[PDB]
RNA sequence: AAGUCUGGGCUAAGUGGUAAAGGAUGUGGCGCCGCGAAGACAGCCAGGAGGUUGGCUUAGAAGCAGCCAUCCUUUAAAGAG
């Protein structure tokens, strides 16, 4: 399940989940997207339990683009210690995902198949979302 | 929209090849019995144009664009219309009222026919076969 | 004393063996089952093998009656490629192959079946076999 | 499409009265009675009732039907009549019309007695078959499905009582 | 086992078998062993059809653990033929106590309990040998 | 009678009432039957 | 094959009016005009969705002066994924660059195995005149095993019609189509 | 204490008067394509057929476990379902 493969940083803050995407918010490489609907973190675990849950439906044929990588890394404390004595360590990934993001795109597959994979993906994932089709204004971009 | 353009260029084409065309209500055989009295209509003639079976207000209105003296022998009830003269007829309908008749509780009961360019009638085109 | 019949099967040509169901409805008949092989077996010496359907009724004194027809289009076109089994992935996996005349020559063979009598129409269902198994059609 | 635009016929001869909310339709096998909106419009005409509906607003389009084929059912009721007969399939199963009253012989301990109501008459022709019939159509319908679920059909064996004429679909035992 | 409650529910309790007659086979035996904590047991040792054994396997294993009174140790149990594994079965041991008597709460004063339990939970594994009395009406008896 | 917070349909024989406030699920295959609860 | 739409001007009005009375933001230009104009949102969604960027929509300006327009680029609320405003490019007689749609004639080779066809150009870039638009362009797909490629470099070119990015531009390929017999691993 | 104020919509849950993923023939409103006097949609009454088990598979898969693939005469039509 993806992470970086090295970094700088063991650590990083938090931040804040304000606005809309900076980047991505058109179908860009398949011809159906997953899209966001509210601002999450969403966890390298999710992101590969909703590829997964394609591919098992798919099941040979099709691609899978999956645009959001997680390079945050999310730190935490151990259970039952107290305040402060430091940072919490290491304890996964996610990546940050604010609406309008598209995150998977699948191709090569029939619309019925795609809309039923894209939505399964859809509720392993922590947030709401819809599901799109390569416009033309994607094309525009 | 969509069709008068789609068979309606069709209805009149295989039903006014010539002047002698009949009509059967033909549906109630099993597809096996029913590819039998159509499929061997054309042991009774020449060509393959049994019962052109296709609908009614699309034959009985197709039966005013070509003018054949308006079909009206009975366009109420299931609808093929025999086309006989696209074919051989003659008492060929013979070699069709004994098939659809002496099998099944009466297979194919007629209904139109227009002698020549003259309507033959309902109890006048029955004993035109015996 | 077993009542009349009107059997609906599909058995193979060689394997004649009283083994099932050769017997479910062919025994509400006391069907001289052996006189398949025979009689079915000695003008059907000439295909090879393959399902030739049937269809036996009963009577009241306990006797058939039948009259075959003819073998697969999966059969007559496996012996003209060197085949005994198809190819396992069709329409991209080619094992071995039929002419234009050769795919003629077959429907030369199954013509008193199916419905049309052109030569033009049947062996385009043998054309049709043909992908269904995945053996290629030479141009 | 649409079932309250439907003329209701009159055949000779059925009264039907106009008073407050209420209709009613009398008859040869009787006399009536039915729950009317006050505002639904009736129409007693020339030997051919029908009904009309103030609007296309979800509520009166549905008032439509329900206050025509109630009115309709009443017609059809005191004219000819309703009825349903029923089916004791199941081996030791009788029953024997008593008195007025139904009695049923079905499996327990007890025979067990149904005693009709006003307009309900029970016709015991054979041993396996049981008539209900009479003006009140729901009465009926309902009536008769006392009497079935007195001992409702089983899901392993044709056994019990059914509806005239009902299906019968069974799950193997084992 | 396949034949008599079924083998008339099968065809509704008409219909009958013989079998006087006593033919020999070719084919496959496999015996799996049934292995409690990898003691394994002797008398729970069965003997199926190559596909039956392997359908079998599960029941086994997992019809046991209502069985085993608890030994002071995660406690395994399996089900398996000639060193590779049919089955799983572990029973929970889980002799804990330790913990309930802290309540200032250093995380750390409650670490220390369970790392002398852990040596515990380990010495005990590898000294254990353990036991079923009777109740094998029950497990592998099915 | 299944209960749920996802009451659907399991086949085509399966219809969606919605009587007294809930949402049922009636089919003649009684297996299919739900409320959502 | 090429459209008409309904343009009016627009002068010093609140965009987010505009919008929401349906109508939507824009503004046309080239080398000598430049002018605020504003279209109504279906109007153009209906045309748009049909012409894109590779067509020629014509304006119907409010009077008379018709207009031909390529489409150069439209600016999208990132959020609610709707359109926000358009660019108008008025077309001359110079050669333009801008974007032909690509026509993938064929099945290939990788399908017909299990392959995913992937068309990383649905268009292409080509300098030519207004006259000649050629409204779709094919490629020989129909011989591609798995591990394909194809580049721009290959690619017919009508008349006449000049390839604007260098030829060594990828443009097609097939590829490994998932397998859930792969993943567990 | 002061309007049971004035007009135009919604809501039938006592929602308003304490929550989410998710579910839903609840009820509304605008904009856009569909099939409809070749009579559309809903019930009905017909038919729903052939080479053909499609080859692989397998112990049996014959439209309908699962891999592949998706053709023609009848014709009013009828999916290698
Ligand atoms: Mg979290
Ligand atoms: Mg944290
Ligand atoms: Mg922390
Ligand atoms: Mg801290
Ligand atoms: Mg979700
Ligand atoms: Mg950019
Ligand atoms: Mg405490
Ligand atoms: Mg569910
Ligand atoms: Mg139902
Ligand atoms: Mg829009
Ligand atoms: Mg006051
Ligand atoms: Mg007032
Ligand atoms: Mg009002
Ligand atoms: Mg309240
Ligand atoms: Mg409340
Ligand atoms: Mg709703
Ligand atoms: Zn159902």
């Amino acid at each position: 399940m993806l992470m970086p493969r090295r970094m700088k940083y063991r650590k990083q803050q938090r931040g804040r989940l304000k606005g809309a995407t900076k980047g991505g918010d058109y179908v860009a490489f398949g011809d159906y997207g997953l899209v966001a609907l509210e601002p999450a973190w969403i966890t390298a675990q999710q992101i590969e339990a909703a590829r997964v849950a394609m591919v098992r439906h798919f099941r040979r044929g099709g691609k899978i683009f999956i645009r959001i990588f997680p390079d945050k890394p999310y730190t935490k404390k151990p259970l039952e210690v107290r305040m402060g004595k430091g940072k919490g360590n290491v304890e996964g990934y996610v990546a940050v995902v604010k609406p309008g993001r598209v995150m998977f795109e699948v191709a090569g597959v029939t619309e019925e198949q795609a809309m039923e994979a894209l939505r399964i993906a859809g509720h392993k994932l922590p947030i709401k979302t819809k599901i799109v089709r390569r416009d033309a204004y994607d094309e525009a971009q | 929209k969509r069709n008068v353009e789609l068979l309606a260029t069709l209805k009149e084409n295989l039903e006014r090849a010539q002047g002698s065309f009949f009509l059967v209500n033909y549906q109630g055989l099993p597809a096996k019995e029913t590819h039998a009295l159509r499929q061997a209509l054309k042991q009774n003639g020449a060509r393959l144009f049994v019962a052109k079976n296709t609908l009614i207000r699309l034959a009985l209105k197709e039966l005013g664009l070509p003018e054949l003296d308006g079909l009206q022998g009975p366009s109420a009830v299931v609808f093929y219309e025999d086309p006989v003269a696209a074919a051989k007829t003659l008492v060929q309908f013979a070699k069709s009222n004994p098939k659809g008749i002496p099998q099944v509780k009466s297979g194919l009961l007629q209904g139109q026919i227009l002698t020549a360019k003259d309507v033959e009638a309902l109890a006048e085109l029955p004993t035109m076969d015996e | 004393k077993k009542v009349v019949a009107v059997v609906k099967l599909q058995l193979p040509a060689g394997k004649a063996t009283p083994a099932p169901p050769v017997g479910p409805a062919l025994g509400q008949h006391g069907a001289n089952i052996m006189e398949f092989v025979k009689a079915f077996n000695a003008a059907t010496a000439n295909m090879g093998d393959a399902i030739v359907p049937v269809e036996i009724t009963i009577y009241a004194d306990r006797s058939f009656t039948f009259v075959t027809k003819t073998p697969p289009a999966s059969y007559l076109i496996r012996k003209a490629a060197g085949l005994e089994k198809g190819a396992h992935k069709p329409g991209r996996e080619k094992v071995g192959r039929i002419t234009w005349e050769q795919v003629l020559e077959i429907a030369k063979q199954k013509m008193p079946d199916l419905n049309t009598t052109d030569l033009e129409a049947a062996a385009r269902m043998i054309a049709g076999s043909a992908r269904s198994m995945g053996v290629e059609v030479v141009g | 499409s649409r079932i309250g635009r439907l003329p209701i016929p009159v055949p000779k001869g059925v009264s039907v009265e106009v008073a407050p909310g209420r209709v009613k339709v009398k008859g040869p096998k009787g006399e009536l009675e039915v729950p009317v909106s006050p505002e639904m419009r009736v129409v007693v005409e020339e030997g051919v009732v029908r009904v009309e509906r103030p609007s296309d607003e979800r509520r009166h389009k549905s008032l439509h039907g329900l206050t025509r084929t109630l009115i309709a059912n009443a017609v059809k009721g005191v004219s000819e009549g309703y009825s349903k007969e029923l089916l004791i399939k199941g081996i030791g199963y009788r029953a024997r019309l008593v008195g007025r009253a139904l009695e049923l012989t079905v499996g327990f301990s007890h025979p067990v007695v149904v005693e009709p109501p006003e307009g309900i008459t029970f016709e015991v022709p054979e041993p396996t078959r049981v008539r209900v019939s009479g003006i009140d159509k729901q009465k009926v319908g309902q009536v008769a499905a006392n009497i079935r679920a007195i001992r409702k059909p089983s899901a392993y064996h044709e056994k019990g009582i059914y509806y005239a004429g009902e299906p019968v679909r069974l799950k193997p035992g084992k | 086992y396949d034949f008599h409650d079924r083998l008339k529910s099968v065809s509704r309790g008409y219909a009958s078998m013989d079998y006087e007659q006593a033919g020999y086979r070719p084919g496959d035996l496999v015996k799996v062993n049934v292995l409690v904590h990898g003691e394994v047991v002797d008398a729970l040792t069965f003997i199926a059809h190559r596909e039956k054994a392997y359908t079998m396997a599960r029941a086994i294993v997992d019809k046991l653990a209502e069985v085993i009174p608890r030994q002071l140790f995660e406690v395994p149990i399996q089900a398996a033929i000639g060193g590779k594994i049919i089955a799983r079965a572990t029973v929970k041991a889980l002799r804990k106590d330790v913990l309930a008597k802290c309540y200032g709460g250093d995380v750390t004063r409650k670490k220390k309990l369970l790392e002398k339990q852990k040596e515990g939970k380990k010495r005990l594994k590898a000294i254990g040998k353990v036991e079923v009395p009777q109740e094998a009406f029950l497990a592998v008896l099915s | 009678m299944k209960v749920r917070a996802s009451v659907k349909r399991i086949c085509d024989k399966c219809k969606v009432i919605r009587r007294h406030g809930r949402v049922y699920v009636i089919c003649e295959n009684p297996k299919h039957k739900q409320r959502q609860g | 094959m090429e459209y008409r739409l309904k343009a009016y001007y627009r002068e010093g009005e609140k965009p987010s009016a505009l919008r929401r009375a349906g109508k939507l933001p824009g503004v046309m230009y080239n080398r000598h005009l430049n002018r605020k104009v504003y279209v109504d949102l279906v109007e153009f969604d209906k045309v748009f969705r049909q012409a894109s960027i590779h067509h020629v929509i014509v304006l119907e300006l409010p009077d008379g002066q018709s207009l031909p327009t390529l489409v150069r680029q439209v600016n999208l609320d990132k959020r609610r994924r709707r359109p926000e405003h358009v660019d108008f490019f008025v077309l001359s007689d110079e050669p333009v660059e801008m974007y032909v749609p690509l026509r993938f004639v064929g099945t290939p080779a990788g399908v017909r195995a299990g392959g995913v066809l992937q068309e990383i150009h649905r268009d292409i870039l080509v300098k030519v005149s207004p006259r000649n638009i050629p409204e779709f362009i094919e490629v020989d797909v129909s011989g591609l095993e798995i591990g394909d490629s194809l580049h721009a470099s290959d690619l017919k070119l009508p008349p006449g019609v000049e390839l604007a990015v260098s030829p060594e531009e990828t443009i097609a390929a097939v590829v490994p189509p998932e397998d859930v017999e792969k993943l567990a691993e």
